[PDB]
């Protein structure tokens, strides 16, 4: 069923 | 172990060069063309089964060009030692004279992801029919990179698929002629 | 000039079917992964220093954390899911090939080798025979080469020394076929 999900990356410790 | 899915980006400096895609046991499933902004299928027989909108994709790489300039400078600043690449070039199937066959440049093992590969036909560069995979990722954070080149056998001709990469000291002409 | 290169990898490991998945995310400076996230721990560890920061940062998130956890059924799973057809079951058959690597004339040791390819899946059992008995040593095979296409190749060959009348069978077994594919050669 279709959507190819994907996850994103957060955010380094700046 | 039955499968695994990886995506995988990367963004590279100073290149600000980045790259979005994902790999189905060593093979790539689709990748998303930054400039075009465009899920590119591997098999576009892939297409029809599945959607990937890829305006996340894009937005993935900005985090990304974001986390690489924290990172650098994390690093005190450490430069990405070159790997230079090793180069096989093979066919598709068994060579047979006057049956159409596929030249398949194989770079394994380089990093970082940048390099230029020409074909080059008795030493002049050929273009007709060409394609190349994007940089496939590597356990060992290397990378994998295709290049093709669809030919007619014969005995006229020798052929070298020519890579140039950073990492060596000139480039590399692999041959292949008929026998 | 130097260049700084930046990796994130999530990778969806599947056992037997999705029974079993695992997710690992995984962050690389150049070529050192730094921090990782896998699903079977449930938290960031920093892989070297470089990645502490990171690791002491993201645990504290914790909305970060949930996310993650639940991104073996929301992620993983459903992307099989979404894939599987053309993925997990994609079948294509082997062209099996035989012919000796040199055209040096009967009793001189040869290389008979046999072609097996556009293949898929990867894995497949390439057998040698002669006179219909099994030929286990003397076998020399490239092992599967990935084309980077969706189809696979390989080459095994059988050093010989073939004598008049010999009978030489190259027998493929792959999931794409009910029955073995043999290619005979006749010396």
């Amino acid at each position: 069923g279709s959507d190819w999900r994907f996850l994103r990356g957060y955010h380094q410790y700046a | 172990e039955e499968h695994v899915i990886i995506q995988a980006e990367f963004y590279l400096n100073p290149d600000q060069s980045g790259e979005f895609m994902f790999d189905f046991d060593g093979d790539e499933i689709f990748h998303v063309d930054m400039a075009k902004k465009e899920t590119v299928w591997r098999l576009e027989e892939f297409g029809r089964f599945a959607s990937f909108e890829a305006q996340g994709a894009l937005a993935n790489i900005a985090v990304d060009k974001a986390n690489l300039e924290i990172m650098t400078k994390r690093s005190n600043y450490t430069p990405i030692t070159n790997v230079p690449p090793e180069v096989t070039v093979l066919t598709n199937s068994p060579v047979e004279l006057r049956e159409p066959n596929v030249l398949i440049c194989f770079i394994d093992k380089f990093t970082p992801p940048v390099v230029n590969v020409t074909w080059l036909r008795n030493g002049k560069p050929v273009t007709t029919g060409v394609s190349e995979t994007v940089f496939l990722p590597r356990e060992d954070h290397l990378f994998r990179k295709f290049h093709y080149l669809p030919f007619l056998p014969s005995t006229e001709d020798v052929y070298d698929c020519r890579v140039e990469h950073w990492g060596l000291d000139e480039p590399l002409l692999k041959h292949w002629e008929f026998d | 000039r130097p260049r700084f290169l930046w990796q994130l990898k999530f990778e969806c490991h599947f056992f037997n079917g999705t029974e079993r998945v695992r997710l690992l995310e995984r962050c690389i400076y150049n070529q050192e992964e730094s921090v990782r996230f896998d699903s079977d721990v449930g938290e960031y560890r920093a892989v070297t220093e470089l990645g502490r920061p990171d690791a002491e940062y993201w645990n504290s998130q914790k909305d970060l954390l949930e996310q993650r956890r639940a991104a073996v059924d929301t992620y993983c799973r459903h992307n099989y899911g979404v894939g599987e057809s053309f993925t997990v079951q994609r079948r294509v058959e082997p062209k099996v090939t035989v012919y000796p690597s040199k055209t040096q004339p009967l009793q001189h040791h040869n290389l008979l080798v046999c072609s097996v390819s556009g293949f898929y899946p990867g894995s497949i059992e390439v057998r040698w025979f002669r006179n219909g008995q099994e030929e286990k040593a003397g076998v020399v095979s490239t092992g599967l080469i990935q084309n980077g296409d969706w189809t696979f190749q390989t080459l095994v060959m059988l050093e010989t020394v073939p004598r008049s009348g010999e009978v030489y069978t190259c027998q493929v077994e792959h999931p794409s076929v009910t029955s073995p594919l043999t290619v005979e050669w006749r010396a």
